[PDB]
DNA sequence: TAATGCTTGTGCCTTTATTAAAGAGGAAAGTTGCGGTGGATTAAAGCACCATCGTGCGGAGAATACGATAAGGCTCTTGCTTCATTTGAAGTTATTGACAGTTGAATCGAGCCGCTCAATTGGTCAATTATGGAGTCAATAAAGG
DNA sequence: CCTTTATTGACTCCATAATTGACCAATTGAGCGGCTCGATTCAACTGTCAATAACTTCAAATGAAGCAAGAGCCTTATCGTATTCTCCGCACGATGGTGCTTTAATCCACCGCAACTTTCCTCTTTAATAAAGGCACAAGCATTA
């Protein structure tokens, strides 16, 4: 028995995502490669966000990712900020910015 | 319960403005900011309570608040 | 009752990207919520695409079009490239 | 005596509170306010603590974003002091 | 292919409200689109409500809660009153 | 054979709305009164919008409703304007408004 | 000779164009613009005429709403002349 | 096709501003208004074309434009 | 510039608690086989979108005279900031009790599924009436005196 | 206020096209029966939320005093506006051509269903080290001279 994630070369649960897609009743039938495609996309997005968050944590001289680092990674990236513009991160704070007029 | 809107003190509003990048604050802001805040809560809590009323429950859960926020384009991570 | 979360797989992904960096429980919950939200967005877009074209099944093509609709720009390009690679690897085996 | 000119400690507070991630509103007054507001929709309601925490974080995020928009409106009118009209204009453009 | 619209029933409703006032074809299409959009909104909200509570069926209670969530204020109150009246009339017969 | 719409005292097609609800697969099963509630709500909304539009048409001394009258009815009502705030009416124009500062 | 003061014919045009429901952009130049823009996404695209009409009406509605927001921002700064900075502020607050 | 953005003439932008309640228009607005408009179209047409590409068609229909607009919170009645 | 208060950044001890590691089980994924329903292929009608041509006329482009609006400078006066003192209320800890959410079972109600069919609704064609095009007049308002 | 002039709305006559009415079929809603599931009620367990009390000490309230920022006023110069002439390409009408969209038949292929296995992922428990708390401390900055 070779798991579908190992067959597709992924770390994400292709089988669990298949179960979630079937349970959600998004369509009458589900294609063979739709869960594989979804798992690949989710894995890529998680990898991107975690790469940016780990870089932010390293820049702060910390070895652990906290919600602040996730928010910094999200807000400092153009495309992730576009994707998650209307999203509030708990315990994330805000991006440090002060208008030029307010400076002395 | 009455007058609890005044529990949102002037220093709290000033701290929220500081986190928002505000340097100087007018005197009448603290009143306006209160009313605005109240409106926001009334838009969310209502929806939340609606969910609580549909599940035949009497206790408002974090799921109800999260769904009520998502209904208004204010998705909130960390409580899911 | 056992609760389904991605907290396992996300951790695996982290150890593939930053082997020496851990993640907190609050950050893990935020990442899990992010994955769930993106999953729902993509699945709903795929359902809408299938319904618009009178198609009863969701294939990898519906998922690809949903990824193009939902993710912006280079994010969508790279996600489509990874999904196509994974589907090719899955089919070839 | 040593006194700072106006706007210096304000800038320091801007830098300090934009770096922290803590909640800025006191928890108990906000909990009382939420219970007051909910008592008009359904009497004898119970609130799970995490529900009130989620409400507080959402409200604080909303107010901080609104204050950023208000500061932009104030700068547009060649000012540094935010005024109620700035909040009203920001909420009008936002669609509220 | 026969195209299915509400243009009949809406017209009936108009003759109940303004017997002496007609409606144009463009306004007919706009009203039909409005009815379709509101139907889709309420149905999707009912589906979300059923999914959140792990319920397999959509009852009139799900529709009532969806009406409360979607329509604002007095609109929601009057719509709930009309729906309850219709359900009572349908059941009593 | 008594039609369900007549049984519920409605003008809208309870049966067609039932078929639309079942075709959309919004849930595995559909209750008996859910299409009736749907039809009642849709009928009430149509009646409200048509009442306001007909009043607008009468005020303009016209006996026919055009998209302009629909837009005027929608934007002159608080509840309908809130419900349809992010909606564009084709051939509808805008509500006539001029800021008091611009007037002489 | 009879000369109207500035801003009078402007007010008359405001009243005239707010009452009409016609399209304000010429159809053929807009059709050419839409085809130009779409040629960068997929070469050899055909456009159904009603698709271009829907695009034109959506674009005109968007621009009219944006100009209402821009006028609000201009009046905020104690002006009657809308400026590019007003459009920029309106789009920034709108989330664009 | 080139230079077609210049087909959105200054009088057309002026009429659109008049419908928006604008009394006075700066000289450089007509340029900015063009660029803004372009961005808007690029956000819609793209999405529309995507739908056209999924249905395996070569002709963009009014349904594609309506769906692309609804995807962005710009629901448009009258073409459904 | 420069001396000096001053707040914030930096280095180290402590602990702790928040995350890393491990186990039993049980819930869920992989496998196998069948068969039917859905996607892919091909051909054809017809229709619908692109390109052409003509024209003629209303709208766009450019120049002109100009007034009035935006921008800069000045002044002032009041409203908001910074700081110090007093207090009073939020925060934390430990405890109680009772309400309400969750899980488990029976069961009676209710909605899915098949098939018939007939009653309602949509495509197609004729048509009249509300509305537009155009001309003319009466009321309204703006601009100079 | 007055008087002239430009603009717009009402009023009517004629065209016109656009909505209303009527008919044939088509297709789908209503009815009836059988059956399995689900949601309603009941009950117990159990999680946790509201309320209590106490103490503390840190943040909120209030006032003084100071200063600098917003607002009103004045001046200017330049730049958007109203008007006119001219020009030019948009739009409407008619027509050809073709390609591409929809429909229907056909075949194959692939995915849902059902049951068995087997394995991996999730509560529960234990550990350990990254980081906050606290103390000491250096330094870049602001402030007045």
């Amino acid at each position: 028995s070779v798991s579908k994630s190992m067959k597709a070369g992924l770390q994400f649960p292709v089988g669990r995502i298949t179960r979630f897609l079937k349970k959600g009743r998004y369509a009458q039938r589900l294609g063979g490669g739709a869960p594989v495609y979804m798992a690949a996309v989710l894995e890529y997005l998680a990898a991107e966000v975690l790469e940016l968050a780990g870089n932010a944590a390293r820049d702060n001289k910390k070895s652990r990712i906290i919600p602040r680092h996730l928010l910094l990674a999200i807000r400092n990236d153009e495309e992730l900020g576009k994707l998650l513009s209307g999203v509030t991160i708990a315990h994330g704070g805000v991006l440090p910015n002060i208008n030029s007029v307010l400076l002395p | 319960l009455r007058d609890n809107i005044q529990g949102i003190t002037k220093p709290a509003i000033r701290r929220l403005a500081r986190r928002g990048g505000v340097k100087r604050i007018s005197g009448l802001i603290y009143e306006e900011t209160r009313g605005v805040l109240k409106i926001f809560l009334e838009n969310v809590i209502r929806d939340a309570v609606t969910y609580t009323e549909h599940a035949r429950r009497k206790t408002v859960t974090a799921m109800d608040v999260v769904y009520a926020l998502k209904r208004q384009g204010r998705t909130l991570y960390g409580f899911g | 009752k056992n609760v389904e979360t991605y907290k396992i797989y996300i951790f695996k992904v982290l150890k593939q990207v930053h082997p020496d960096i851990g993640i907190s429980s609050k950050a893990m919950g935020i990442m899990n919520s992010f994955i769930n939200d993106i999953f729902e967005k993509l699945a709903q877009e795929s359902s809408k695409l299938a319904r618009y074209n009178k198609k009863p099944t969701i294939t990898s093509r519906e998922i690809q079009t949903a990824v193009r609709l939902v993710l912006p720009g280079e994010l969508a390009k790279h996600a489509v490239s990874e999904g196509t690679k994974a589907v090719t690897k899955f089919t070839s085996s | 005596p040593h006194r700072y000119r106006p706007g210096t400690v304000a800038l320091r507070e801007i830098r300090k509170y934009q770096k922290s991630t803590e909640l800025l509103i006191r928890k108990l007054p906000f909990q009382r306010l939420v219970r007051e507001i909910a008592q008009d929709f359904k009497t004898d309601l119970r609130f799970q603590s995490h529900a009130v925490l989620a409400l507080q974080e959402a409200a604080e995020a909303y107010l901080v974003g609104l204050f950023e928009d208000t500061n932009l409106c104030a700068i547009h009118a060649k000012r540094v002091t935010i005024m109620p009209k700035d909040i009203q204009l920001a909420r009008r453009i936002r669609g509220e």
